[PDB]
């Protein structure tokens, strides 16, 4: 039967992606803000760069 | 790709003739070309420039209006119309191919040449340092090339060419502005300089890298050429 | 008569104001909006440009010589005013009838509109409208084929002026707005049917044209035809009425349409 | 842009520029058309008829020296929710439906409400194409299927004093084809807000003056579209 | 065996929220609160980018940094030069429906696809002086909604078909299939190491897809309507994703969660384009409804306003130096923005 067929697939992805690895949402929170803010010194659209290395002058 | 020239032979000096080189395997419609010389005992040398579409068309200083030059998109070939030929105009004529956009590789791909025999300031002086020196196989080679005017431009591109024609045939691409290397040549090659004096470095040399190199620049538009560093095994 | 005198001018400072700004903001938005770069929108642009040379040029020293009588300047910058007020009125004129032309093949040839109506056409037409005007004022005023100014019209310049400047970008648009009338209206009824605008639209723009130019270029070709009879004070009023009409033409073909207005509301 | 190879890279782009203008003068001048239907309603034999998993079988004919294409969506699954807002600037959507089965008419009356009253299709007509109208005839004078057994109004249902049928034919086939139409012509004014309209036509596979009847109402659409953009409907 | 089948998936989604829910105790905006916001910011129409005839439905940019290649369904891919606004290719198309593009990491190739069912590799350097097409990829049902390459022998393609393939160019067959979304795919995005990435279907659920084993990772949902838009955050373990119904949403790859929506009251069109900066912070997203906002990724609020598209905005993309973010809309004009 193709429609049980399509069943135990589904069961099949919902096992697979179940049984992994979790974090807490705090540390996914503090590495994404610490990536956020160490590569904030080379972020061009951050803060706006002084028009003498920008290479769309004008 | 096939650039293959007709017409040459003995002319009488002050005649006029028409040089052909008809281009095979390519659509150059998008095509600038070169019409660069080899003089029987002196380095290359260039007079004239089609664009793509003949929008922008130059010449060189000895030959303004003695010569001329026509390109026919349907039939794919080169008519360079030479008239009052002195004593100066014997060359074996190369049709270049070069495409002029961003990240592209200018006179990457040289006519065969055919020889041309007659009987009887703004210019960039750029002159290479050495013109012969005999160095063994395998360690580096150093070519140094000087030129008479910084070639860094304002963008950020400083133009650079260098050929190294194997001896008897047409010369090949290198480095294009000493910091991009061709698709042909190994990438064993590569180039460095500051705006005014460059050098060319060889990891390994073998058979093939006897010739003599030659060194363009760009920056201006005379098109002058070195004097021409010769490399014998 | 010092307070009409003063009524008058600021009626002709507000008919010149108004003139100079609505073209101006015309020209601006055409200039600057990249969705307004259509060729109709450029034919629009030319007007605009052609009522705002004219009322910058031509009406503030027109506005002297009415309810004055006289030319403060000499005759050499008179001629050259002349020139260009005619230059840029036979100017007008033709861009509305290019723009009528336009509008016939748009609702007349709709699916071969935006090939026939391209750019290159359009610029055709701009440029006529701009060298014919130019071309005829300086052969007519300054080789001498013809208060403080006024040309002397003869039998055959009256005529040429009204065939050459009125009358053909007159009947082209009149026989052309006629044509987009009874299309419309077909169109209309066959919409009804299957369940008025048009003829609003189609009688303010066919009307402002010619309530303003019309009773100026038949007063000016009678005037040779039959006796130089006339008040010299009909004559400034019906050159007021063509500057008038160079004042409402902004109004009538591009604040008149919400496209265009509803770009200038996004523009502030 | 001062250097030479700046230089000849704008005037590249000046060349790639005039291609554009090209193209933009050819495809300006073509009117897109986009074509909808389903299964056995007759989309192929009408495309083959002016004349792997391929996703827009293209068309193009010319009508009175006027160019228009056929975008006809095959090989591709239902819901047409997130590709439909590309024909978002075509002249008109010509749909096409079978009135012979009876079964599926409703499907293709509800797919018609769909593209009716899909917010992107907005300020797009629709022609629409009834086809097979001899088989619908041969079947309705047979009396295989009744019309009450899938559409109960017909019953209930007049023919319109303006509905004029072929010279000679049976009036309770113009009763049935104008039922079919006033089925289609009562979704498209339940909500159209007078910007795009809808155009019936009887036609079969066999009718050689389909991009007649498609010249037509794009004229309609396209003048309507110019009088409204001029304040003239 | 339906009957007692979908009951238990039923229950182990429940269980899969559970540990979603157990997981999740403190939020993003909250923790972000403390750090100070980075306010307002003016970005200014530095280049306009004018030579499509049509809108452009997609773009992309060069590892270079400098071009970039936008396609419009009159044909034409336009490949440019950004800072120069030179064109450096016209590729005309056989099949002018495309709404997908992606220019290679070392440029040598640009993808094409769209309702044509097949998407199109053209090779830009060449002996010969000319774009030809490196090779016709074929085997979508649905149309191609979005590609990306991997690199100049392998492209990841997700159509309309509700799957995604990938590819290898050499070969010209599909090497690897990527199944399991309702609704059809419109937007895959890939992780800086390239070895996974995310795509985001209308069934409002977006995957994470690994593109070695093929299988589907992790499934992420919580939006209400069809997803648009689709980007990949810089640090490798998060993505941004953008529906129709206005709001677009950040997920982590790691934690298994919705993390904040930035949406907001004003703005009632979907998002149809969404990208990151270099640093992550910043949120680009265009919308339906003629703008391109940008969001503080750790705030959720609107920090600036980036309009000057005179028609829908269908594509973005930040340059991969972040210098400056290009925006194609349906006024058939690029628009270059710093
Ligand atoms: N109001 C524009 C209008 O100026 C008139 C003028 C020409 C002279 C100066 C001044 C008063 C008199 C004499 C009438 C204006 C002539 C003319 C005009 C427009 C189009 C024409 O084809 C034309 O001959």
């Amino acid at each position: 039967t193709a429609s049980i067929a399509q069943a135990r697939k589904l069961v099949e992805q919902l096992k697979m992606e179940a049984n992994i690895d979790r974090i807490k949402v705090s540390k996914a929170a503090a590495d994404l803000m610490a990536y956020c803010e160490a590569h904030a010194k080379e972020d061009p659209l951050l803060t706006p760069v002084p028009a003498s290395e920008n290479p769309f002058r004008e | 790709v096939q650039l293959v020239e007709s017409g040459g032979g003995l002319v009488q000096p002050g005649g006029s003739r028409k040089l052909s080189c008809s281009a095979s395997g390519f659509a150059f419609s998008s095509f600038g070309m070169h019409w660069v010389r080899q003089a029987p005992e002196k380095g290359l040398e260039w007079v004239a420039y089609i664009s793509s579409g003949s929008g922008t068309i130059y010449y060189a200083d000895t030959v303004k209006g003695r010569f001329t030059i026509s390109r026919d998109d349907p039939k794919n070939t080169l008519f360079l119309q030479m008239t009052s030929l002195r004593s100066e105009d014997t060359a074996m004529y190369y049709c270049v191919r070069s495409i002029y956009y961003y990240g592209s590789s200018p006179f990457d791909f040289w006519g065969q040449g055919t020889t041309l025999t007659v009987s009887s300031s703004s210019d960039i002086v750029m002159t290479q340092a050495t013109s012969s020196v005999p160095v063994t196989p395998g360690e580096s080679v150093s070519i140094s090339c000087r030129s008479s005017k910084s070639l860094l431009h304002s963008n950020g591109n400083t133009y650079l060419y260098w050929f190294l024609q194997r001896p008897g045939q047409s010369p090949q691409l290198l480095i294009y502005r000493m910091s991009n290397l061709a698709s042909g040549v190994p990438d064993r090659f590569s180039g460095s300089g500051s705006g005014t004096a460059f050098t060319l470095t060889i990891s390994r040399l073998e058979a093939e890298d006897v010739g003599v190199y030659y060194c363009m620049q760009h920056l201006e538009y005379p098109l002058t050429f070195g004097a021409g560093t010769k490399l014998e095994l | 008569s010092n307070d009409v005198r003063a009524s008058l001018y600021s009626l002709m400072v507000l008919i010149i104001l108004t003139t100079l700004v609505g073209n101006l903001i015309v020209i601006v938005s055409i200039s600057h909006f990249k969705q307004l770069h259509t060729p109709t929108n450029w034919l629009i642009h030319s007007m605009a440009t052609v009522d705002f040379l004219l009322g910058c040029l031509v009406m503030p020293y027109s506005m002297v010589r009415s309810a004055e009588h006289c030319w403060y300047f000499g005759e050499v910058f008179c001629k050259i005013h002349t020139s260009t007020d005619i230059m840029l009125s036979s100017a007008s004129i033709f861009h509305l009838s290019f723009i009528s032309i336009d509008r016939y093949y748009a609702v007349c040839d709709p699916l071969r509109y935006k090939a026939k109506m391209n750019i290159l056409v359009i610029c055709v037409m701009i440029f006529i409208s701009w060298s014919v005007p130019a071309v005829f004022a300086f052969g007519m005023i300054f080789l001498e084929l013809n208060g403080g100014c006024s040309v002397f019209f003869s039998k055959i310049s009256g005529v040429l002026t009204f065939m050459t400047s009125f009358y053909i970008p007159g009947s082209i648009m009149l026989c052309v707005y006629y044509r987009i009338y009874l299309i419309a209206k077909e169109q209309a009824r066959l919409i009804s049917d299957a369940n008025r605008k048009a003829v609003k639209t189609l009688g303010i723009v066919m009307g402002v044209f010619l309530i303003c130019w019309c009773p100026f270029f038949i007063c000016t070709v009678m005037d040779p035809f039959l006796h130089y009879i006339i008040p010299p004070t009909l004559n400034d009023v019906l050159i007021w009425f063509g500057y008038l009409n160079s004042t409402f033409n902004p109004m009538v073909y591009a604040f008149f349409y919400p496209w265009f207005r509803k770009a200038l509301k996004m523009m502030l | 842009t001062l250097s030479a190879e700046d230089k000849a890279a704008v005037e590249r782009s000046k060349m790639i520029e005039k291609q554009l203008q090209k193209d933009k003068q050819v495809y300006r001048a073509t009117h897109r058309l986009l074509l909808l239907g389903a299964d056995n309603s007759g989309k192929s034999t009408i495309v083959k008829q002016m004349r792997k998993t391929s996703g827009i079988f293209e068309t193009k004919f010319q009508v009175d020296k006027v160019n228009f294409h056929m975008f006809d969506v095959g090989a591709q699954r239902d819901e047409r929710r997130k590709w439909i807002q590309c024909f978002n600037d075509v002249t008109a959507i010509i749909f096409v439906v079978d009135s012979s089965d009876y079964n599926r008419l409703q499907e293709a009356l509800n797919d018609f409400k769909s593209i009716w009253n899909n917010r992107w299709l907005r300020t797009i007509s629709v022609i629409l194409f009834l086809n097979k109208q001899d088989l619908l005839a041969e079947k309705v004078l047979a009396g295989k299927s009744k019309i009450e057994d899938y559409f109960p109004e017909f019953a209930r249902y007049t023919t319109p004093e303006d509905a004029t049928p072929e010279p000679g034919e049976d009036p309770r086939v113009t009763r049935a084809k104008y039922f079919i139409r006033d089925e289609f012509l009562r979704i498209s004014t339940a909500s159209g807000d007078g910007r795009h309209y809808c155009y019936p036509h009887f036609t079969c596979s066999v009718d050689t003056e389909n991009a007649r009847r498609i010249f037509n109402d794009c004229r309609d659409i396209i003048q309507r579209m110019h009088l409204r953009q001029y304040e003239l409907l | 065996e339906l009957d007692q089948l979908r009951q238990e998936a039923e229950q182990l989604k429940n269980q899969i929220r559970d540990a979603r829910k157990a997981c999740a105790d403190a939020t993003l905006s909250q923790i972000t609160n403390n750090i100070d916001p980075v306010g307002r910011i003016q970005m200014r129409t530095r280049r306009t980018l004018r030579g499509h005839l049509a809108k452009i439905y997609a773009m992309h940019w060069g590892t270079d940094s400098r071009l970039l290649v936008s396609a419009s369904q009159d044909g034409k891919l336009i490949i440019w030069d950004s800072y120069t606004t030179n064109k450096v290719h016209a590729i005309p198309l056989r099949s002018s429906w495309v709404m997908t593009c992606a220019y290679a990491p070392s440029g040598n190739y640009v993808a094409c696809g769209g309702l044509d069912n097949i998407c199109s590799i053209y090779n830009l350097k060449t002996r010969e002086g000319n774009v030809r097409v490196s090779r016709e990829l074929a085997g979508h049902t649905g149309y191609l909604s979005c590609c990306r390459f991997l690199d100049d022998n392998q492209i990841v393609t997700s159509s309309g078909d509700t799957t995604c393939a990938l590819w290898d160019i050499e070969t010209g067959q599909q090497t690897t299939t990527f199944t399991g979304h309702t609704g059809d795919v419109m937007s895959l995005s890939l992780a800086p190491d390239t070895r996974l990435f995310v795509s985001g279907a209308c069934d409002a659920s977006a995957k994470l897809w690994d593109v070695r084993e093929g299988m589907c990772r992790q499934t992420f949902t919580g939006h209400e309507s069809d997803i648009n838009a689709i980007c990949f955050f810089p640090n490798g373990n998060a993505f941004a994703t953008g529906s129709d119904d206005a709001t677009c949403r950040l997920f982590d790859l790691r934690a298994d969660q919705e993390l904040m929506t930035y949406s907001h009251d004003n703005i009632i069109c979907g998002i149809t384009s969404v990208s990151f900066s270099k640093s992550g912070r910043l949120l680009l997203a265009g919308y339906d409804d003629f703008n391109c906002n940008v969001w503080d990724a750790l705030k959720a609020d609107r920090a600036g306003v980036l309009a000057g598209h005179d028609n829908r905005v269908s594509c973005l993309g930040v340059t991969d130096d972040g210098m400056a973010v290009a925006t194609g809309s349906w006024d058939s004009f690029l628009k270059i923005w710093n």
